[PDB]
């Protein structure tokens, strides 16, 4: 039903035989002239590799308003576009943060490991 | 074999298809107008 | 009923104007204007990449 | 197997509330807008200096282009009344 | 079965005012095509 | 604008309607009296076979919905971008809280355990 790049659904979707993967033939061609590969498991793909494989019209309701919506829709998806950015910027951030502390706590063990080995010897005497 | 959503989410592509549906008549009575 | 009346249906005049210091309707108008910003500046650098070549061959 | 499912759903929680607090503020406003004025600034600079640039080349052309678009319009007017 | 149009380097007016302009030159012309 | 058995400029273009291709008149009325067929596709063609609305020129309503599609089409793939980004970073941070989570343990144990060995000897 959904193609595994926009999430749109395709009206002309094509498979991908190195990977299980329906994806739509014009963003599926993008990718592999930008680069020959299949985007979810990057295997050596191209474009004679894929094979060519529901349609419910959209009937809105009962002209001017249809203008607005588009400015509303396209409005709305470059916010949910944004939004999903800088997300993905702030959790590699707050990553960044917990890999100093995950370092920065196994050089503290090293002390505390040194301390242990001193008292092992003066309870040893 | 299985469903494929994976790294999509399952509106906006529509709409554009609907502006053509719509022009598209526009187009074809423009012609028969201007014929006679 | 357009054309008779001689009145085109009035756009989104919002963009363009905005204001500092809003609130959360601003917010929202404010993020806006960067990520269209942003395809803006990407939309004038693949014209600018072909240049002339592109107007010249139409 | 149960370390990979703790682990799983664990990543799921963070998830949630990850989306929780995006959905939240859709002080930081200021922020944001200074930002854009920074965008504005280097991205408007670089659009006019890109416009401008391709103004020079382009007018010129555009007029090319657009005399001969005017061309069409009295060659297709004549070309009816030949006809006629 | 058997073209290249340069983008304007001003190129918000593709929703705003050149769509604006493209529906008000197809309302007024097929009216004025009526009226003819 | 080019002929495909030349490479020139068609002064007379005709096209075919067996191989839809703008072929130059001349060029192609002596490849059919050489024999009946279409250069490219070597389907019968004869001469015979050979080829009120004003327009406008194709600029920047149909070239601008074309256009949108290209915006969205490419902002699709933008987005792509990201979210397997995210589904790379998101795995690392499980395994790096994960590895925080079972290394603090033994942090916990070991102030616990250094202490207890000053809180021994030193009473000794």
């Amino acid at each position: 039903m959904l193609c595994a790049i926009s999430g749109k659904v395709p009206r002309r979707p094509v498979l991908s035989p190195k990977s299980r993967t329906i994806f739509e033939k014009s963003l599926l061609e993008q990718y592999v002239k930008d680069t020959g590969n299949d985007p979810i498991t990057n295997e050596p793909l191209s474009i004679e590799e894929i094979v060519e494989i529901a349609q419910q019209a959209s009937l809105t309701e009962s002209i001017p308003n249809l203008l607005t919506s588009l400015q509303n829709e396209w409005d709305a998806i470059m916010l949910e576009n944004f939004k999903l950015r800088s997300t993905l910027d702030s959790l590699t951030k707050k990553l960044s943060t917990v890999m100093y502390e995950r370092d920065a706590a196994k050089l503290v063990a090293a002390q505390l490991l040194m301390e242990k080995n001193e008292d092992s010897k003066d309870l040893p005497k | 074999e299985i469903v494929p959503s994976a790294q999509q989410a399952s509106s906006i592509p529509n709409l554009l298809t609907s502006l053509q549906n719509e022009w598209d008549a526009i187009m074809l009575e423009n012609f028969k107008l201007r014929s006679t | 009923a357009l054309y008779t009346e001689y009145l085109k249906q009035r756009n989104n005049k919002k963009r363009r104007t905005p204001d500092f210091n809003d609130d959360d309707d601003t917010l929202f108008l404010e993020e806006y204007r960067r990520k269209y910003p942003r395809i803006d500046t990407s939309r004038y650098i693949p014209n600018e990449s072909s240049e002339v070549s592109l107007l010249g061959i139409v | 197997x149960x370390x990979x499912x703790x682990x799983x759903x664990x990543x799921x929680x963070x998830x949630x509330x990850x989306x929780x607090x995006x959905x939240x503020x859709x002080e930081s406003r200021m922020q944001h807008i200074t930002q854009g004025r920074t965008s504005m600034k280097i991205q408007f600079k670089t659009a006019m200096p890109p416009t401008e640039v391709l103004l020079e080349s382009i007018q010129s052309k555009v007029e090319s282009i657009e005399q001969l678009q005017r061309k069409l319009q009295h060659v297709q007017p004549l070309e009816q009344q030949n006809n006629e």
